[PDB]
DNA sequence: GCAGACACTACGAGTACATA
DNA sequence: TTTTTTTTATGTACTCGTAGTGTCTGC
């Protein structure tokens, strides 16, 4: 245990901080799960952040003397005394026995810490393969699948999302039994089919880590774990292991009746329309007829709700019901202007499009009839 | 037996069961149907052992690998076991629903799962009965491994799911002389204990470590003094114990070895007990004997059965009935016909 | 490597079609007219012994109402929903351990996400093995649904005691019974099966397996199981035998015959010489049930007797001959009661020797020297 | 008929008018004075077992309250209401499955929206099934709203144990109970649906439906539509009588006359025909066991026997007044013993073959001869 | 519609003044007297079995507390206040159904209007009623109001158990507890309701629904307006008898009265009624051994009839004082062994029908 | 941006009760 | 006058404190 005398700044620090937070703190399962990794070496810091079985470290740069070494620092008190000193003001931190002594200015904090040892890792493993896709990319296929994804289903495949590759594409398919969505995105490179399996934690600090910049994300897909590089920040998670539904299975095998409308006029109505839902149910029942769209919603407290939309259609009049939800879900997700949606029959399966392009497709499966 | 003594009357079993299992021909669910300390439970760890890790040169441990440091040290979190709460006594239906579960979110090391339980009599209804589709249909390379000491106690359910496996006890010549080889004491004592513990040498040295023969030989005593005068009462102050079920099997098979005298049966069970089972037999007639026996048989049944029952009650309304039933002119039980 | 993990016979030999029943044929005649004809329910609640197919009938069924075909009484293997049944994974199929989740929570929200279409299926099937589980609150909450269900719902049922369920249940669903199977089925089912897996069997050991098997075929297959792995990959007599601890002598003969003479010197040696060898005693006691029945048959018509105990004939008719039938029953009674009584006390040995003793306290034991 | 959908008769069949209900007089009439005259409680507690009528004559009373025509006691088909009721769509008739919304909240939920007035209807109805699935605080949320409710807000309760409902929520609402069905309703609405449906059918089969369902129409539904998939689309007598197990009457009679008589060939040769049938050996059981406890029956008045048995009702008296009940006691006695013991004989069939056996040999009218050597 | 416009007898005919409420004359005396002397205790807890007028004089009280023409135990319904009390929309009364308004946040929004004066009455009266369920946090907030209650407040609380209440409360409360009505006042109040309304009736059909209800006035105005429904109109004997006889659930009675009188007509009419009226054997086998148990005790010593069977002590008392306790010992066994017997015989109407034959056996009755 | 506020919803824990 | 005293397994509600999640308001 040799003293730990950290010189840093803030403005390198708080992001990194914030960065390294995450799922930290909050329930608390058992102590040696721990705060904080704060390691010295070769001028650098490292600050890891854990969930048992998750993990993420940021690397600061240490332009200034510094001694090596692996120690705990709180989560909350260190992130809030770093959060809370006067902008751009210096922080020198010492080690004696077990404590930290923070110093900034005048001020001084003395902090408790746990051996580096007790703290749980993750056994390290060979990669099985890499990307280095764009941020801007990667928010764009996260973003159209994230909200499909189950709550907490008994069905264990439901409560992540899979990412597959084709030669030059990256295809992303999330679904909880009753939503699908599917996004395939261009790559620049051509790796074989290794498909794996995220679960929605691991999905969200993914989003957190992106910060659309430059720096492309580095991904290494194993068997039971991942790992992912944003610039100087590395983080690592398990994997839920199983198979998806197939989605060209699932997908409308004919899908023979058009429809195409605008976005947003779609999503305000279905958001007009969801207010006398029924808020247990959420379901709302279409009919199709000659260049217009209908949209009727009851609740238990027997108020109804009629809306008309202009479009275009050149099919035959259906009526189907289903989810207000996922089709508020779905279009807030489409960010574009026009949207298009398949239909087969009555009680089959909707496909929601952009119009623009095939980019994205999304699946929702209707009510009783 | 403090911990999974190996036994020489185990190896051949073992290599046997080794003999399915390295060829791919094992049943993924097997019933050990063996004696309480007949090392049932070494069985389970050597061939857990074998399981869980990389393949050994085909036998005896599995070598000095990561899966040995961490099933020595107990840290495998691919070898589940079934333990009921010691403030409880049987296996709550969450503990194997957990199980399950986790089972079935793939195993976390390479290699196959094995979950233990780690003894089937003590399983309830609920939970024997969240075991059945996991046992008929387990994930991916599944062995499950039940103990027990009688298969019919099990629900028929859960028989029809696991091949079973019998321990047969080994020869009473053998195992008096490694009991003899183990413990310092008579012939006589030796016969008596293992015929008691039904030919089970582990039961018998665990009967053999503990305080047990003391409260054995302090029992003899006072049924000695008790059986001429007729105050059996005295003989709650010896069998009021956290083991009354077995004191009460060690009175029955007194009673049994009584009537065999009667009998005439040139082979008993309480061997270094001449001078009891004499008095029993001038004391008391053979159909006092038969209902006593019976008496006994059917309370130790019932402390054993009915979980958190009041010991002190039953015992001293058993010596009461007996009481009643020496005194002459009263009319003993039958069976339940 | 075809067998990853050892698929035992118990899961191998899962029937695919409907004609891989081994003789369910009064359920089967139904359900073949039923889908034949448009006459289909949403309830179906098989029920019946351990081991006897009402898990395989309803995997059966579901086969057969979801295959692209159409509603066919026979299923096509080559139907992408049956290929998708067979195994895991099919969104329509959703097979509930009843067991594993017997809290109401879990019930009240598949009753929430029923209301949902099929995904490419016929019909939802939801198949709840193991029904007699569920705590009062989940069978309750089966009520209105399975009433009422919706058209593209079938519920399909099993438990292995109907009494357990509430008589709501029971109820609102076509209730089967699959009678447990007889030796004869059982037999050929073990000979097609060992023939189909190029093992060697023997008659006699296939006979001992379905006598053993107690009318369960999943028994018959462990007990099958049992024998490969003791039996050096052949199913031999010797080793069924051995393994069994069948009785080969007439040791229950000469036991009942000390018995029923009251010689409780040679019962007690006899039984001591039983345990010296190890023969289970369950067995030693059904032997003695059987031969007391015999002896009471042959009481009542002596051709009867006629059997395959014919090397023993003398001794039962002379056992006949001598002994009143009131005895008789007594001593069948107190042995049956005894077997009653064997996962009691749990040293079975001592249990038998509590059996042998009620039947031996009916006649005097006196010490009284009389020829 | 004609609908290519084979409806399930438990669905097909639900009442549609008063008229159609068959039994449960004493509710019909209660409930058609009670509409007619006037005088709409507003709560209602259905109490009866089993498929006996507990839901869809609180619809049918639905249909009743808010009519087109008015508060009528003949729910007309006509209407939009009563159809939409029937479909089950119905704006007002909220269908509370107190099974999955058995929660405090769910009932506070309800509550809330009882004064929100009703929609094309003269009375919204609050038609709670299962009331007896309702927690605690749940039954005791609705106490003030069930003494004291709105003037256009009627509950229509249905409970198959009322005994678990607190002692209070009995006060409150009305207490209608429903008798179980009895055998020659059940055949006679079964004659109806099998000549509605052209189904061809046998009066035997119908009989042996009827009795094997005893109590519950729902049962005997059922029962005739797995009857009618187990035959070639009729119920005939051989089809339900393989399917249900039973064995019939006549030859059960043969059996205890043979066991009586202290004919033992003709106990085994039934036996072995038994065998040969494959009838469950326990069914052979508790026939006999039934057949015996009839005989005991019919000992203690002859009016005991109704027609169910009059295929062989003059054998039956010739049985009544040829033993003594003691006779019958002990044979009941020892054939109860053998069901109780069977399983756990080497064998069924050696299990009811030993327990013929010894109700022969002890049976004290011309008993088994003994051994001639003492 | 059109049917007129009929109410329903529970929630009409509901007292209106202290003289309209029959029976309780003790809690109505000390109410009267208190109110008159001038002492009024901080907080009146009512309770009591169901349908015994709890919540009614709670609400006559409330009504009374806030009369302008003075605090009285006859308060007019000339008053404004007393009527807005009949309409169920005033001010004054806060009307609290406890057992809807169980959580914390509620009672103690609710509990926060103590410091607002009463705007046209004395004093702000709470009615809480079914106070038996409430949180524990509700409770807390209840207890600290009461213990420092401002002088304008007075609280009245209602419930059917008062077991369930916190001691705390229990012990700042003046309790008032109510009596079951005795037969004599339900069926004098029950004629004249009958009367007053338009409906004819019969005397024995009038007392048998006042027996019928367990001396709860609530059920007995239920079973009079079920009866009306299923009488056509008219209370008559024959109509009510089998209502009654349709909703009759003591059957382990009836068959214990006709088994040990050996009448087999009337004890196989007995069990086809209990069998059509869907119930578990086993649980009508263990009422039977039960009540024969409760004989054969009731003969030891008189003090073994308790309080349960207070609406059936005068069937028990003849049936022990007339039976000699071995055939009652007899007839236990007897049943016994039948129940032990029950589950292995025929469907289980069989297996109870052949033990009460068995029973009935052994008297020489032919 | 925007983060705090504020709502809102969910989860654990302590308590009460039911059925077997 | 003073202490004396309990049967679990499994499940289902109910209610309050603490935290996690959305979102949007003048900040
Ligand atoms: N009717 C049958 N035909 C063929 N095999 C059967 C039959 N019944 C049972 N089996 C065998 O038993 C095994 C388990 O059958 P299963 O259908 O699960 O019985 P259960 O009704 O108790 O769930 C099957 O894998 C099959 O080998
Ligand atoms: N009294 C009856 N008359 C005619 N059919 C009946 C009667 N009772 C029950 N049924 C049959 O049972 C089906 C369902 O009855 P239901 O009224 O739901 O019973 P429950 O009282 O249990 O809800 C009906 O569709 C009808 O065919
Ligand atoms: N003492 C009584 N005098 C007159 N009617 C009564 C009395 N007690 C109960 N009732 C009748 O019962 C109906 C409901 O009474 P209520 O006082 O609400 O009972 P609870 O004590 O359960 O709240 C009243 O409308 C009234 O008809
Ligand atoms: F083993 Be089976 F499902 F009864
Ligand atoms: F099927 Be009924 F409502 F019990
Ligand atoms: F309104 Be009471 F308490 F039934
Ligand atoms: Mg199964
Ligand atoms: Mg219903
Ligand atoms: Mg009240
Ligand atoms: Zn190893
Ligand atoms: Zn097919
Ligand atoms: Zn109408
Ligand atoms: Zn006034």
């Amino acid at each position: 245990g040799p003293h730990m005398k950290f010189t840093v700044e803030r403005e390198h620090l708080l992001k990194p901080l914030q960065q390294v937070s995450g799922p930290l703190g909050g329930r608390p399962t058992l102590p040696i799960l721990g705060n904080l990794l704060l390691q010295v070496a070769d001028g650098t810091l490292s600050l890891t952040g854990t969930d048992l079985e998750m993990e993420m470290v940021a690397r600061v740069a240490l332009v200034q003397p510094h001694e090596p070494g692996a120690t705990t620092v709180p989560a909350r008190k260190f992130f809030d005394i770093c959060r809370g000193l006067p902008e751009g003001a210096e922080i020198a931190v010492q080690l004696e026995g077990e404590r930290m002594l923070v110093r900034s200015g005048r001020s001084r904090f003395s902090l408790s810490t746990l051996p580096a040892a007790d703290f749980p890792n993750l056994d390290d493993w060979q990669s099985e393969v890499e990307f280095t896709l764009p941020q801007a990319t990667m928010k764009r296929l996260i973003e159209a699948t994230q909200f499909s994804m189950a709550h907490q289903d008994v069905r264990y495949y439901l409560n992540g999302m899979l990412f597959e590759t084709e030669g030059e594409e990256l295809r992303t398919v999330a679904t909880d039994g009753h939503r699908l969505a599917v996004c395939s995105m261009p790559i620049g490179q051509s790796l074989p089919s290794h498909s794996v399996i995220v679960p929605r934690k691991g999905v969200i600090e993914l989003m957190r880590m992106l910060d659309g910049g430059d720096n492309p994300l580095r991904v290494q897909i194993g068997s039971n774990n991942i790992r992912a590089h944003v610039g100087d920040f590395i983080f690592t998670s398990k994997l839920v292991d199983g198979r998806f539904p197939d989605y060209r299975r699932v997908l409308p095998k004919n899908p023979d009746k058009h429809l195409e409308a605008g976005c947003d006029l779609l999503k305000q109505a279905f958001a007009r329309a969801a207010i006398l839902s029924n808020e247990k149910f959420r379901g709302v029942r279409l009919y199709v007829s000659e260049n217009q769209l209908k949209i009727t919603a009851n609740n238990p407290e027997q108020e109804e709700a009629e809306e008309i939309l202009d479009v275009t259609y050149s099919g035959a009049e259906m009526e189907i019901g289903f989810n207000v939800s996922y089709v508020l879900d779905v279009l807030n997700a489409l960010k574009c202007e026009n949207v298009r949606m398949m239909l087969t029959d009555s009680v089959s399966s909707v496909q929601i499009e952009d119009a623009a392009s095939q980019s994205a497709a999304y699946v929702v499966m209707p009510m009783r009839l | 037996g403090p911990h999974m003594r190996w036994y020489p009357w185990l190896r051949p079993d073992f290599e046997k069961l080794v003999a399915s299992y390295q060829a791919g021909r094992g049943h993924h669910a097997l019933l050990i149907q063996a004696l309480p300390g007949m090392g049932d439970d070494a069985l389970i760890y050597a061939l857990s052992r074998y399981l869980l890790c990389q393949q050994p040169q085909g036998h005896k441990s599995c070598g000095h690998c990561r899966g040995c440091q961490l099933m020595q040290a107990g840290t495998h979190p691919d070898y589940y076991t079934l333990a009921p709460e010691k403030g409880k006594n049987t296996l709550g239906v969450d503990a194997v629903r957990e199980v399950t579960e986790k089972l079935n979110e793939h195993a976390r090391l390479g290699g196959a799962k094995v979950v233990w339980v780690t003894d089937a009599a003590l399983l309830t209804d609920a939970a024997a009965n969240a075991l059945l589709k996991t046992l008929e249909e387990p994930p991916a390379e599944t062995w499950f491994f039940l103990a027990t000491r009688e298969p019919e106690r099990l629900l028929a359910t859960l028989r029809s799911r696991c091949r079973l496996h019998y321990l047969a006890p080994p020869p009473e010549q053998y195992a008096v002389t490694w009991l003899s080889r183990e413990v310092t004491m008579s012939q006589d004592a030796l016969l008596a204990a293992l015929r008691l513990s039904a030919g089970s040498p582990g039961a018998a040295l665990a009967l053999f470590q503990g305080d047990n023969w003391q409260a054995r030989e302090t029992l003899c005593q006072a049924l000695a003094y008790s059986v001429p005068s007729g105050d059996w009462y005295s003989l709650l102050a010896a069998l009021n114990h956290e083991q009354a079920p077995a004191r009460l099997h060690w009175l029955a098979t007194l009673l049994m070895d009584a009537l065999k005298r009667h009998h005439g049966a040139a082979q008993v069970t309480n061997v270094d007990v001449p001078g009891l089972v004499a008095e029993l037999a001038n004391h008391l007639s053979p159909s006092r004997l038969q209902a006593i026996l019976g008496d006994v048989c059917h309370i130790r049944e019932q402390l054993m059965s009915v979980t958190g029952i009041n010991r002190e009650l039953l015992i001293t309304d058993l010596l009461l009935r007996i009481e009643h039933y020496l005194q002459p002119g009263v009319v003993l039980p039958v069976p339940h016909l | 490597g075809p067998h990853m993990s050892y698929q035992v016979l118990a899961r191998k030999w899962r029937p695919q079609t409907f004609a891989d029943v081994v003789g369910q044929e009064h359920v089967l005649t139904a359900l073949a007219n039923g889908l034949s004809l448009g006459r289909i329910h949403h309830a179906y609640l098989f029920s019946g012994t351990r081991g006897v197919g009402k898990t395989s009938i309803a995997r059966l069924l579901a086969k057969g109402l979801n295959c692209e075909t159409g509603i066919t009484a026979t299923p096509c293997g080559v139907c992408d929903n049956c290929r998708e049944i067979e195994q895991g994974r099919f969104v329509d199929l959703i097979e509930i351990d009843a067991a594993s989740r017997t809290k109401v929570e879990d019930t009240r929200d598949l009753l929430d996400n029923v209301q949902y279409a099929p995904a490419r299926g016929r019909f939802k099937v939801y198949l709840i093995d193991e029904v007699h589980m569920l705590s009062r609150h989940s069978f309750n909450a089966l009520l209105k649904t399975l009433e009422e269900p919706p058209e593209h719902v079938k519920f399909l049922l099993a438990t292995t005691d109907p009494q357990k369920l509430p008589v709501t249940i029971l109820s609102r669903c076509l209730q089967f019974h699959l009678k447990a199977l007889d030796v004869e089925q059982i037999r050929h089912q073990l000979e097609h099966i060992l023939n189909e897996e190029h093992i060697a069997h023997e008659p006699r050991a296939l006979q001992l397996l379905a006598r053993a098997a107690e009318g369960s075929l999943r028994d018959a297959l462990s007990l099958t199981d049992q024998a490969i792995a003791s039996g050096d990959g052949q199913v031999s007599t010797q080793a069924v035998s051995a393994m069994l601890g069948t009785l080969d002598d007439d040791q229950a003969l000469s036991l009942v015959e000390a018995m029923v003479e009251a010689n409780g010197e040679r019962v007690m040696a006899l039984i001591n010489e039983a345990a010296a060898r190890g023969i289970e005693w369950e067995a030693l006691l059904v032997e003695m049930l059987g031969l007391l029945h015999r002896i009471a048959m042959v009481q009542l018509s002596p051709a009867a007797l006629g059997n395959d105990m014919a090397a023993i004939e003398l001794r039962m008719r002379e056992l006949a001959r001598t002994i009143p039938p009131t005895d008789i029953q007594l001593y069948y009674q107190t042995l049956l009661i005894g077997r009653k009584e064997l996962p009691y006390a749990p040293d079975r040995r001592m249990g038998v020797e509590m059996t042998l003793l009620r039947a031996l306290a009916f006649h005097p034991r006196m010490p009284l020297p009389e020829p």
